[PDB]
């Protein structure tokens, strides 16, 4: 209440206070616990294989040169005060780029407990990498990490643990990505060893699963479509050159065209993909539907009843086999 | 603006299914939370889902025990109430929480309060 | 200010603002001069202001040109009026369901960062009053329908805490899709039955009518979602140009027919291109009768 | 152990640090060796001719007026501590643009030696020149 | 440059339709503002419209009484007087603000001021 | 989850190559190293190869004697220890390491470990 009295006792804490020298420094680690409150996944990128998440990043730590008595009160104080105190150097090694807001303070919190535990919190959008296995997009399940460590202080000065265990990482209800949905999560700990150290890491690991949805509209159903239009062929007077020659090229480069597109929405990957496994089984149709006409059209003056028989074949073949063809894809992938 | 309905309460000695139907803007409000209040105790969380891609959470008391999920077609949410216990009796809620109201756990979060069916055992 | 920029894709909205916070600190009460002292701006910085956050914005800035674009203004009591010139890109989650005759639903959040309600209050200075501007908005696709200002605390598992929000109803204008995609898809659709009176021995003529009109129903549609979010669900928009490649697809096979028996039955083929010639037209009108009732 | 005693004996090293100077300026040259851990190329651009390199960039060197008696320890100081020190001016020649990451903190690392030897660490994303030959591309 | 005549006022005891049209560079000009100067008293806000979005704005006195809005084919804004009274006795004038011209409620940053027609009930 | 299976160690007076065969999630553990384990002493790291790219290294103990590569088609890696020596007898082991896991060197850095051939010459 008397604020001369709090004013006392904060500048107390401070006087002679080194930033310099962690809490306990040259006695056993100080104990980091860290809780996360996911905001978004704002985005999640194949080409660039990263993903943007925004948190509210809580450390808690405890400094017995922060204790204070005599107030039965958590002192909140203005953020400004954490460029006064050693905070840990926690860092995201797969992190790309990432900020803490700034507007209309920087989103940071200073809680101070009379036995000298901090609350430290910020808030935080990073864009960290994932690499992604695209072998059966766009049917696939992605792993996507945020991996927490110290940047210079080995586990001799500093050991992490997520506060709460497996409670420690909320909101992840509130991921809203409309291409995939959040499988699970799963928190872990552990050392790592470099040429200058073992350090505590922390993992938050993601299992995003891809919705089939957007593609169906996108590739496959176009491809169908396409892949029948090329049957109409069969249904055409032999002696309709032109136009059975039209149906057979256009749908052929059609096919062509939603292919090589596709390929330009994913990163430069030197592997096939699912959807590719699709496209080029497509484009064997439609080529083969051509071939069928040329094949016609070689052989009808000549032999004009062959050539019709190949025609009624034809229509309930390719039909027949492209109904087969999806049958094996779709339970292979699914 | 929500409408929530919940049914298949009732009293047995066993399985039970506890429903929550939701109409209106439920966009705006993506998360259903089932509470229960015990006489004379405060309201408590058992769990929630999210209507869009189905994240479940659950308080401890009910893990591995009741099971929450929906079906968007009927806009319906579903507690599946197995391996029930005398601590399980309750006036049990269903409501609905805004996208940046707050924790799942807490109730004053919650917007959209349905008539709540009391559970006996 | 403004509202420059609504992004389907980005799923946010870019707001400029003068924001202004009220408060008395009587630390800074001061007697024997009957002014409210305007000092300059850089007194901000050894004053305590309030933790105030956007809490769904993605990225905002203060302008900075000349100075940074801030007020302080005290008043013999020691309230102090702190202004802020803010751009702010917030997040918007939008429902595309009737895409592009929606109506969407963005907020601004406004928290305190690091103060529970035991320490800090919000409101709205002014009740209803204390948002003005709302008729400077001028978006080319969007009409402001109404805004509404809600005061409320917001728990955490750090505590409770005040929260202010501001949201706006924004009713897309259909305009610009009309000229974009629903004309063109019209406009393809009825070419399409160009064929039904075209003689039927045009076998090249007829089917190049029908591949065409087809694979340019096909362009629009793949052109039109990559505009968009990638959504696992059908808009309305979607559903016209489906509708529409379902008639187009139809004149085609409709041909194909034709071509298919009218050697043998020459007077039946004539009488379904006949048929075909008022059927396409009229089941269209229905179609877009029944489309635009639902919608609009 | 004692921290007050740890403070003394650093405050008694940037007692009257000239951080204008190098480490035995106007005598034999400084030697700073160079360590580097790569963490990733992001990129690879034809287009721009250059690609994108995150590292751990480490550089090692003595300064004779860091050297500090009585602790068996090699002291790790918060990254602050680099702004009252002389370091190495290094860059790369050949970098577009280049940055340290900033979150949570400036990533950097100090460790001191007692002989004076420091040992100075910063994670650098670069976006570096590379002249591409695409004659056989 | 912009000129506005307005039309509609007259003597009554009732509803009435007071009518504003605006020819000249109304783009610059988005918004148009009703004012009335009663004898003695100093110039005072009633409501104004945008022309593009209808965005509309009313002073307290006239909340749920008067209704302002336009047609942009005409170039033509109009404040529906329903519900008059003895203290709604004043020269009524529409005007036009620029676009970063400042807030709705004062008169000096409106630029183009019709005649003002007198209305008294 | 990844399993590693080795063979083509024995007992020898030479040219040898052990094999390690991995199956499962082996995406996310893009690199297997070859350490081995003497009576008494620590475990000692020979070599890695990333399953992607071939990207190799070795021990300098073991540089230009041992080579390690795979088939990314059987989802095996081999050790070729060629020009073998007396101080070559230990149990060796295969493992996989995370993609964030640390240094190559460190053996506590990898996560999924083979059986290990006890190897004598
Ligand atoms: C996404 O992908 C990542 C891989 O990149 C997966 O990460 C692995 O996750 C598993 C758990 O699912 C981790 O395994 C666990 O590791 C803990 C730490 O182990 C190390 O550190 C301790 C000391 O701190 C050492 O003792 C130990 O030897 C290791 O060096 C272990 O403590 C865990 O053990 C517990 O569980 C296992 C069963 O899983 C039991 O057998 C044990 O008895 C014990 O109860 C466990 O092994 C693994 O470390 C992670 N790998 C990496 C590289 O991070 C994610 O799981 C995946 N995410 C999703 C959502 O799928
Ligand atoms: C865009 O979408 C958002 C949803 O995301 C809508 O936001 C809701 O808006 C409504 C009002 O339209 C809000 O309802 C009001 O909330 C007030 C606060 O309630 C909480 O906090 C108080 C204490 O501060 C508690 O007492 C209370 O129990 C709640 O926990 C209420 O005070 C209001 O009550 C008053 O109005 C209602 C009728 O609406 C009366 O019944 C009451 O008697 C009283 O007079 C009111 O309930 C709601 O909180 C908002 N939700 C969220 C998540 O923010 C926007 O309205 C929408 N915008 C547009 C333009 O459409
Ligand atoms: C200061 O903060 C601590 C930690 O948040 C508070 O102690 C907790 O109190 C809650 C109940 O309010 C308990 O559930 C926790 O178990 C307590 N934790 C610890 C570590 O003690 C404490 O109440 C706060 N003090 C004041 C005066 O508000
Ligand atoms: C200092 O500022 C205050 C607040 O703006 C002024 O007080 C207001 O004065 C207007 C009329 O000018 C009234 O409508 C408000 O009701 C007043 N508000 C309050 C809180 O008193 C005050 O006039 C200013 N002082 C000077 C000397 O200009
Ligand atoms: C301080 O750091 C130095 C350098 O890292 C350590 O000395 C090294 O110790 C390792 C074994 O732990 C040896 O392999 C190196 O050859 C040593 N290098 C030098 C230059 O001496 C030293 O052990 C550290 N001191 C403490 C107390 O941990
Ligand atoms: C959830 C998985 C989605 C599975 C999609 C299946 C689509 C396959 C359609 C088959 C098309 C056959 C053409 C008709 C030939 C007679
Ligand atoms: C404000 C809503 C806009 C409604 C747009 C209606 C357009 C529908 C045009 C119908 C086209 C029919 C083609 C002619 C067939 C005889
Ligand atoms: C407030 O604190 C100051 C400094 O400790 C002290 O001098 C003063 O007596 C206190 N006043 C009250 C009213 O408690
Ligand atoms: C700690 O160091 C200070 C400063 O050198 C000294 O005065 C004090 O006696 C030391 N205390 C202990 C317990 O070593
Ligand atoms: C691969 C080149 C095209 C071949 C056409 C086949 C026509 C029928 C051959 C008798
Ligand atoms: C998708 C079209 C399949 C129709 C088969 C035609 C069979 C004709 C039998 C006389
Ligand atoms: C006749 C077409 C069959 C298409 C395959 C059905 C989907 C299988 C999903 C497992
Ligand atoms: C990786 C192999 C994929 C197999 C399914 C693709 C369809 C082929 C059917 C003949
Ligand atoms: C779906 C494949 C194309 C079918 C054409 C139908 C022509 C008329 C059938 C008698
Ligand atoms: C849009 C074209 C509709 C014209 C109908 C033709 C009817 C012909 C009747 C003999
Ligand atoms: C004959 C074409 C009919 C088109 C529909 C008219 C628009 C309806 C808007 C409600
Ligand atoms: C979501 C259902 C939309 C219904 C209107 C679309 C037109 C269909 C007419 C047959
Ligand atoms: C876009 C050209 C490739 C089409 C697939 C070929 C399959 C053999
Ligand atoms: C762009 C290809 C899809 C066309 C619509 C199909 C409706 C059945
Ligand atoms: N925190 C350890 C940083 C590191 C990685 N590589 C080298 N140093
Ligand atoms: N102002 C409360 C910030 C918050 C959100 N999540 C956790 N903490
Ligand atoms: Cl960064
Ligand atoms: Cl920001
Ligand atoms: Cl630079």
């Amino acid at each position: 209440g008397n604020m001369s009295f709090v004013k006392e006792t904060v500048d107390k804490l401070l006087k002679g206070y080194d930033i310099r020298l962690r809490p306990d420094f040259g006695g056993p680690p100080v104990c980091v616990g860290m809780n996360i409150d996911i905001a978004s996944i704002d985005m999640v990128s194949e080409v660039n294989m990263d993903y943007t998440l925004t948190m509210y990043f809580q450390q808690y730590w405890r400094d017995k040169r922060l204790a204070y008595s005599g107030i039965p009160l958590n002192l909140t104080l203005d953020n400004r005060v954490a460029d006064q105190l050693w905070v840990p150097d926690t860092y995201f090694l797969n992190d790309k780029k990432s900020f803490v807001h700034g507007v209309t303070v920087k989103n940071r919190m200073i809680r101070l407990h009379p036995d000298g535990t901090v609350l430290y919190g910020l808030r935080i959008t990073t864009t960290a990498a994932c690499m992604m296995d695209l072998r059966r997009y766009p049917l696939d399940e992605q792993n996507c990490t945020l991996e927490i460590e110290s940047y210079g202080y080995t586990t001799d000065d500093i050991e992490f643990y997520w506060r709460g265990g497996d409670k420690a990482v909320t909101g992840v209800e509130r991921i809203e990505l409309p291409q995939f949905s959040i499988v699970e999560h799963r928190l872990v700990s552990r050392n790592v060893v470099f040429a200058t150290g073992a350090y505590p890491r922390l993992s938050l690991s993601f299992r995003l699963k891809r919705n089939i949805g957007y593609f169906i509209l996108q590739t496959y159903m176009p491809s169908i479509l396409i892949t029948i239009l090329s049957w109409v062929s069969f249904w055409i007077n032999y002696d309709a050159s032109a136009a059975r020659v039209a149906l057979g090229i256009t749908t052929v480069l059609t096919m062509t065209t939603i292919n090589t597109h596709l390929r330009e929405t994913l990163p430069k990957i030197p592997y096939v993909t699912a959807i590719d496994m699709y496209l080029m089984g497509c484009f064997v149709f439609v080529f083969l539907a051509l071939l069928e006409y040329a094949f016609v059209n070689y052989i009808f003056f000549s032999q004009p009843a062959r050539a019709a028989a190949i025609d009624r074949w034809s229509r309930i073949v390719f039909p027949f086999t492209f109904s087969l063809f999806n049958l094996v894809y779709w339970l292979y992938y699914v | 603006q929500v409408q929530l309905v919940e049914s298949g309460g009732g009293l047995v000695q066993g399985s039970l299914r506890l429903s929550c139907a939701a109409s209106g803007h439920t966009f705006n409000y993506p998360i259903m939370g089932w509470f229960r209040q015990a006489p004379g105790k405060e309201r408590e969380f058992v769990g929630a889902i999210s209507w869009s891609g189905g994240s479940t959470s659950y308080a401890d008391s009910v893990k591995d025990r009741f099971t929450i999920s929906r079906d968007n077609a009927k806009n319906t949410v579903y507690l599946e109430m197995n391996n029930l216990k005398p601590e399980d009796t309750a006036v049990y809620y269903c409501a609905a929480k805004g996208r940046y109201s707050g924790g799942l756990y807490y109730p004053t979060n919650y917007d959209y309060w349905g008539q709540g069916t009391q559970v006996t055992v």
